[PDB]
């Protein structure tokens, strides 16, 4: 159903691999579509204009060369509707970057390692979630600049938590990482919205400390779980095995919000199958819609689903590792990141 | 399916909070 055409592409100067690529959906209708790259200690942004066109708008560079940039998220301030951009990596800092004068106006230190990804809760702009190779995973209230909650420890993941994702509504997360499991944390229970409630409220800050998940399978995959996000009350999660499985916690009528800590089924509900995407740390996306589902593969590749019933973009220029991709909020434009710090850029026929 | 009901009826509360956004320009 899906058609698009490369309209163009570019090469950042440092030549290191971009790890990360997401639009600024809380742009307003009307105002130029934006979207950041992240790779090497680079934070570049970037504004999609007619015919193609992509415009240079600001570059931050972390004075620490040595820095790693993995993940981005996009929010706002709740106060002034100003945008805000968080960035984190290797190093384990979380920095909020001004992304209208491309300087940071805070970080977090608190993670033992690296974070692999950063997202922001669907309804509250300020609560912020970092998973890091720790094996935890750390939400935050940037706007109190409190640690609200660490989910880790006794049941929580064994290695490196690679992805998270929050449902629609900000109800609860899935998590998963290098001990091929996906485990979910709820955040609409009784003590999560207390201690969400006590961040605001703020002697140093009391986190939470959440040991036991709601759910937990290592039954999906059999390697590596580096990309998960919620498809409504199904999830989709991803290994190096060339397929995106689509699943649910418990039996095929299990209703997610009565899914015990304890449940010991999943149930599949199918695959989207791909090929040459064997190597570890690929992302897949989708538009706000989830109406599409992208990916690249290892060798410039760039496959297309359509979610309501699978196309392939290639150019022959595009052979690197597609780390990362991203849709505008209008699904028009779709951006695709690589290995070799090139940004191509497709535009929906 | 029951699944997309759920996707298109929780998209469209998120948008209608973007809708009532106005957030300043990058
Ligand atoms: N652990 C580790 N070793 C080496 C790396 N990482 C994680 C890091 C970020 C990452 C995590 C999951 C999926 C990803 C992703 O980048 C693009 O797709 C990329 C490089
Ligand atoms: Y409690
Ligand atoms: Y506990």
């Amino acid at each position: 159903k899906y058609s698009f055409k490369c309209v163009n592409s570019l090469k950042e100067d440092h030549n290191q691999p971009l790890f990360g690529v997401q639009f600024n959906w809380h742009s307003k209708e009307g105002d130029p579509l934006v979207f950041a790259t992240v790779g090497s200690n680079r934070v570049t942004l970037y504004e999609c204009h007619s015919q193609g066109e992509i415009r240079l708008l600001q570059s931050y560079v972390d004075a620490d060369a040595d820095e790693n940039f993995y993940t981005c998220a996009w929010t706002y301030d709740s106060n002034t509707s100003h945008p805000l951009l968080a960035v984190a990596g290797s190093r384990g800092i979380i920095r909020i970057i001004n992304p209208i004068t491309m300087q940071c106006i805070k970080h977090y230190v608190g993670h033992g390692n690296a974070i692999n990804e950063l997202k922001f809760h669907p309804r509250d702009p300020n609560l912020l979630l970092s998973v890091s190779k720790d094996h935890a995973l750390r939400l935050w209230n940037i706007q109190t600049d409190t640690l609200v909650a660490i989910f880790g420890g006794v049941e929580g993941h064994r290695d490196e938590v690679l992805s998270a994702d929050y449902d629609l509504l900000g109800e609860k997360i899935m998590s998963c990482g290098m001990d091929h499991s996906l485990k979910l944390w709820r955040i609409n229970s009784k003590r999560m919205m207390n201690a969400i409630k006590e961040s605001y409220d703020y002697r140093p800050f009391i986190s939470q400390k959440i040991h036991f998940p709601d759910f937990s399978t290592r039954d999906i995959h059999r390697n590596y779980v580096d990309c998960v996000r919620w498809l409504g009350d199904l999830i989709l999660s991803k290994s190096c095995e060339n397929a995106i499985v689509c699943w649910k916690p418990g039996k095929m009528e299990d209703d997610i919000d009565k899914i015990k800590p304890s449940e010991s089924n999943v149930t599949i509900l199918g695959r989207f199958d791909y090929s040459q995407c064997d190597i570890w740390y690929m992302r897949f996306s989708m538009d706000f819609w989830q109406k599409m589902l992208a990916l690249g593969n290892q060798v410039g590749k760039l496959y297309v689903w359509d979610l309501e019933v699978c196309t392939t973009l290639t150019h022959h220029k595009c052979g690197a590792a597609i780390r990362q991709t991203s849709f505008s909020r209008d699904s028009s434009i779709l951006i695709a990141v690589c290995d070799d710090a090139s940004i191509w850029r497709w535009d929906r026929l | 399916s029951s699944n997309r009901q759920k996707i298109l009826e929780r998209t469209e509360i998120l948008n209608q909070e973007w809708k009532q956004r106005r957030i300043q320009p990058v």
